[PDB]
């Protein structure tokens, strides 16, 4: 429960993959800011754990206490079917949070791509700025990392998510709610 | 400014009538925290949050941060976090473990216990130390919870509770062993007044009982098992106080949108088996029916909020009359089995937070509404709180107190009622019970 | 409160002196909700906006959210946007078609008109439906203007509009086929406070013929001209209304000034064949030279702006006195030819728009001027209203009402007269024509 | 006419091409950010249309009425010649709104290439985050997506620009302005 | 709302207690525009900001904007950023050079004395034009230093000064070159009252003999060494004026603490060599051992502040009374040469900007109270400043006026008190030295 | 002393060089994001110029002095030793304003590269977005630019930083410090 600098491999990952990577995540904002959920979540593995801590300001002395641990409360902690009802909650026609829907951009940059013991597994970190614009006047700005590992796989992305953990850039959420996936 | 009189005429519980002034005048809300939240109880979290000495937890009574620290004769003491001399911050971080409280300022050391015990440069300089301490508040402790006050003339929190004390407990005492709260506080900022939010949890399961829950609903139920057919929970009571406008409500005979709710491990465990009947035996002391009592919400006003069933609980604290915080977290029975621990971690992350497929549309309607609120003419009109107007009964076979159907606006009345009492009455020997 | 002889302090349209108090007062702007915005004609929209049964557009009365909707026998209601029971928006999409309106919160019931049918649980809780609808507000048309007025006492829109009529009738009757929105209602938020905006449109013609204009002028002409080529138009007039404080303003023989704004097309249009001739024949009764006016500005009080020739219009919603949101869209002539109303819609979105080449340098000044009305001292002296004191004359050949000179503050001073009437007057009995 | 996800290409832009887009919008960025307007503008082709759409809070139900269309009002909607103006107007002394000028910041992301039935044209996606920063204290914070149609120039940069749409995260706008360009 | 009793109530000098509602207080706030800054003498700049015929820099007198420009008759003239037809902002950017003022609304033009000279389209409007020019302040210099003040009323400067002058003297009247400004106006907004800011440099040595600045002590100090190895200064005194609420206080015999802040080179400019010896030999009439003097921290009433030893000098703007805005500077003697010029430029960004390393947490602390001051509790009991209470007096060998010990709370009392003394009196006759 | 737009060379970076600095500054974006200030502070060399000029509005006419000088205040102007002194701080128990520390999210993208004189040594010009959230509910959101003089390193990043300037876009700065590192 304490996350440190990403350990970023020594020889970068190839061009190729790099890429590869980077154009997945490109792929996944548009599904997301255009709310196709459907095919957002087509995207999540069977084994899938979906985790976001929540952050806390902690002295020095005590800084390996700054998130919530895995026995602890999150702002997520999910698994494929606890997703797939929040997937189901945010299109039904009669849930209010998203009807009228939010305007969302997802914003990837900082991609560092690891390999690991498994081949077409990788390990992948990024930071985003996702922005949530809603009703009138609403907007929601959150920043923040992604640490993920992700599965080579035959879908029209070229891949798919095992684990996605999000370090969120707040210790009390400015936001009302958290109706956007990151 | 504003005179008895006026403050009055807010409410009025007789024809049922709310001035939607109360949810967004700014001198209603400064006159709300001198009046209200300067001599209310207020829920600061558990026991649990601090076991071992020193141990503290940042926290808040209406706008004035509060430092809640585990002592050394294992009592709790709570005290504002600001340092008498200049105004500082006293404690900086959010929680942890105190053997000493240092004011970064200027040096003015503390203890855990909270009182002044060092001054650089005493002597040269300057006065006692023992009577420029962080402004000490009253504490005091129920099946777990822990509450503040700041005023030495209030009535003591087992006195304010009254008779709301049986239905707190079919949350709290259903061991020996007790409730623990599981780590980590959530938080989120709400633009929406306080009493929506307490009333929603007082009265309000009307909205759950129509249409703010369809998504929560449809998300736990399979692909095959679409929402086209629906079964909306009919049966069911709500109490309101003796006193002090706490209320509560729950249905009966219905393990329908709990076991959509919450799985079905944490409801045949709720309702089922050992651990569900030694509950009944412990607090049957007054007729009740636990185990076919589900989905129960309640309030202690002021800002204390709670689904005893589910087991999240909340304080909301006020920002103005167009904000508040909500400081939740869970509870469990300490000496329940891990699975069922885990069950209820995870159940109240998927519902009962931020991002919850019950909260998200919870906050909503109070969101929306206090837009609304912004306008001359959405101010000028009584709101229409009629639900079930002296249909609760004075005695009932199953449930103590003042009770009426689950659907109604009793405890609501109550809660404005007693609101109205604090705002209009300075003199605490007209209000206390 | 603020003595009704103080309000009155605030304008001198005799000297020509205003109070720059006016503008950031918080107490005031306060009593302006009430005493302006609750009792004035406010425009929400066109008839078009609105075409079919069901048809809706959320709007604003002030700060207050209200449903303008069409109706089966083809009128328009408009109601608050509040549900009584306990404030939830009850139309929550910016516009479309609706069936009914349901409320998210508790599912109370509403059809198209704003009637309440439905309240669920009605018998088991509770009482008449017919009286916790929505307040529903007066509702007027003006040649496909939609207007609105809470205030049952007021006097009708014809009556309240008087001799402004006239003129408006420039943007609004120049055929038998009226005038239809083009769609899209673009929508921005100024930090500056509604009576600039207001104020302008009413009676501001001397920003275009001296320094605001400069660059979007320069933007409409040709890329080998610039300012050297660009005559200082000189000739026109102003108008204040006999009551209500609108007004107008506009260049006579002047069609360059036109031209630099909506283009050659848009000019002819306006100016020259059948269209236009038949403009002036319609519009013969006001015996004005219709053809040879160009660069019209006008102010429906308080807050209705449009530029007739442009034809963009636009409501000032308040929103603070430090703050206004502005709803604007353009309005063509039903039959004119496809290519006219493309240049129309083109010409808008390049000069009148958050991003247009007028509107910037319109809204840049606005936003100055509040930020230096923060300070005590720069409240505390009379800002100049002078111009044109006295010069204006009721019996002008070509021009009915009170008419000066265009570079003028008559209609200005027209404008600020009212507002304190208005806001000193609490009677109708006192304030109607 | 209503927009939806990007459809990208299945076959990703190979590493150059990939790359020479990047540099392209990040030399565009400098240009925008430094005020070189009129150099900006000669990148603009004389056929282009460059559009900004409005956006509506739209219940599900009526989601295909989300933006604006090509005869409604628009944010911007414009031709080589208005585009001119606009120049000539931002770049006047005399235009108060801009003088002083902003202070601006285009950070550009999600950059994702497609091939077009015309040979050294390309249709393109790409994310945006626009800071402006004005007088004082002023921040206006703009997020969204752009749809490009770029062609092959002998020019400075790359590339010309044929046609620009802007998708806005916002409905009703927070600024006082649009006097930036995107 | 504020009667002239109870703004006596707030402030206390004989039994050292102010009322924490001071810093809070929004009503407070409005009297403070009108009564402090409304009549005070205020820091504008520095001569050398607008050294040629035009110059101008925009800066503020409280919350109003104001243009500072020098003239071709070599003075200063101060007036209000404020068009006085319809209020635009006249000068348009930080600073500069003009050969003239025009206003972008309307296009009255100014010359650089703020004289009304065009008004476009006047003889077809208008009226004198020599009484329509933007506010005039009254401006003194002293040593470079540029004041303004708008009452004609108030004392001159050397007499608001009074006694203050030789403590201020130590870093203006070093050589007969006198100082002058390094390029640069840094600018940053902190969220806390405006009189924690210049109390904390007016009596606030406490601050960084304690807890305060051992981060940016511990950032001075070689890279080979820790805090232990070392003690924090003792011998210094503190300065309060005689009428005013100024206050000076610093160290005495104690050069080490100024070796950790200034750097070695500077040090040995400050207390050794012949420019620190025509410093006193220019300083006589007051008798002070400025040699021997480090770290002083002085206020000019009520918001000039600066540090005669690192020359850091600030207004603080006050924006509300939950926030300001620190506008901050840098002297340096004329003649002084380059390296020790600088190396004083390295030290005060290094140390005084808005992420230097002592400036930061000077800030941290008023942010975190002002945070404090939101709740009702801890704004009802009062705040100590009882710190030196009598133990100052009329005459001291080496240091002028009423001194004591540096760490005192004696020249905070003064401050508080003249604040409370500016809040009540209101006629200057009773005020006056 | 101005800036204007980035002089990028006509023929840009190889693809393996425009990922190797991109690279460099995600990990960069890693150490600083978690307070590895020790490990950041080693990739300054000897010789560092660090400097963050103030920025004024000014008319169009007054444009070249948009920006502080050489012999002018600045938020930064930094050497190696100060630097230091600077991360002494940072990283003491007793430094309030970071204990306890904020949580930043430096976001970096328009990476442009362009060689020098000398081989090894790279001018470099990227954007940034730094969020910095802190206490509650604090947010401040920096945007700006980066003009860097990295050389080639035998370290674990891969260079080292020689100069930076960093514009921020801001003329009086919105946050009550300037905590972090750019
Ligand atoms: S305020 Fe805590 S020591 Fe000065
Ligand atoms: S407020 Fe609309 S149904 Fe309850
Ligand atoms: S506002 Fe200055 S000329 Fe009108
Ligand atoms: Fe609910
Ligand atoms: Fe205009
Ligand atoms: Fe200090």
């Amino acid at each position: 429960h304490f996350f440190k600098t990403f350990e970023w491999p020594s020889k970068a990952a190839g061009l190729e993959l790099q890429n590869e990577i980077e154009q997945f995540y490109y792929r996944e904002a548009q599904l997301l800011d255009h709310r196709a959920y459907e095919a957002w979540f087509a995207l999540l593995d069977k084994d899938i754990h979906y985790f976001m801590p929540l952050r806390t300001n902690r002295m020095i002395r005590e800084g390996e206490l700054e998130y919530s641990g895995d026995q602890d409360l999150a702002h997520f902690d999910e698994t494929h079917e606890t997703m797939y009802g929040r997937i189901r909650k945010v299109t039904s026609d009669v849930g209010w949070a998203e009807n009228p829907p939010s305007r969302t951009r997802h914003l990837v940059s900082n991609v560092i791509v690891k390999e690991t013991a498994t081949p077409d597994t990788f390990e992948v970190n990024s930071a985003f700025i996702l922005y949530r614009n809603r009703l009138e006047r609403q907007v929601d700005i959150f920043a923040g990392e992604r640490r993920d590992v992700l599965r080579r796989a035959d879908n029209n992305l070229g891949f798919s998510i095992a684990k996605r953990t999000i370090l969120l850039d707040a210790s009390t959420l400015l936001s009302n709610n958290l109706s956007m996936f990151f | 400014n504003w005179t008895p009189e006026a403050i009055r005429g807010l409410v009025d519980q007789e024809k049922g009538l709310l001035d939607p002034r109360i949810y967004a005048d700014q001198s209603l809300y400064e006159l709300e925290l001198e009046r209200v939240f300067g001599r209310s109880w207020l829920l600061l979290g558990h026991e649990s949050h601090v076991p071992e000495t020193g141990d503290f937890l940042a926290t808040y009574m209406g706008e004035d941060p509060v430092v809640m620290v585990r002592q050394k004769d294992k009592s709790i003491k709570v005290f504002l976090n600001q340092c008498r001399h200049r105004g500082m911050r006293i404690c900086r971080s959010d929680a942890g473990n105190a053997k000493a409280f240092t004011c970064s300022y200027h040096g003015w050391a503390y203890d855990i216990a909270g009182k002044l015990v060092n001054v650089p440069f005493e002597k040269e300089a300057f006065f006692d130390k023992a009577e420029w301490g962080p402004l000490q508040a009253r504490v005091a402790t129920y099946k777990g919870l822990v509450f503040a006050n700041w005023d030495v003339q209030a009535p003591d929190l087992e006195t304010y509770l009254g008779d709301a004390r049986p239905y707190m407990d079919v949350m709290l005492d259903r061991t020996p062993a007790g409730t623990v709260a599981i780590g980590g506080m959530q938080k989120w900022v709400i633009p929406c007044n306080w009493k929506f939010a307490a009333e929603q949890f007082c009265s309000d399961m009307y909205h759950a009982g129509t249409t703010t829950h369809l998504s929560g609903i449809l998300a736990g139920i399979p692909p095959e098992m679409d929402l086209s057919q629906a079964q909306i929970p009919t049966k069911g009571n709500q109490f309101r106080a003796a006193w002090g406008g706490h209320g509560s409500g729950w249905y009966v005979d219905e393990p329908g949108s709990l076991l959509a709710v919450m799985g079905p491990k944490v409801t045949q465990y709720w309702t089922e088996g050992p651990a569900a009947e030694l509950a009944e035996q412990r607090l049957g002391h007054t007729g009740m029916p636990v185990r076919r009592m589900v989905g129960q919400h309640m309030t202690i006003f002021p800002t204390c909020s709670f689904l005893p069933g589910i087991n999240t609980i909340r304080t909301w604290h006020p920002r103005g009359p167009n904000e508040i915080e909500v400081w939740a977290f869970t509870l469990v029975d300490a000496d329940a089995p891990a699975e069922i621990k885990e069950e209820y971690r995870r159940h109240n992350i998927r519902n009962f937070s931020a991002g919850g497929v019950f909260e998200q549309d919870d906050g909503e309607n109070w969101v929306e509404i206090q837009k609304g609120l912004r306008g001359y003419k959405a101010k000028s009109q009584p709101l229409n709180a009629q639900m079930g107007l002296g249909r609760s009964q004075t005695g009932h076979p199953d449930f103590p107190g003042n009770v009426g159907y689950v659907y109604a606006e009793e405890a609501a009345r109550g809660m404005y009622h007693h609101w109205m009492r604090m705002m209009s009455e300075p003199s605490w020997a007209t209000l206390k019970p």
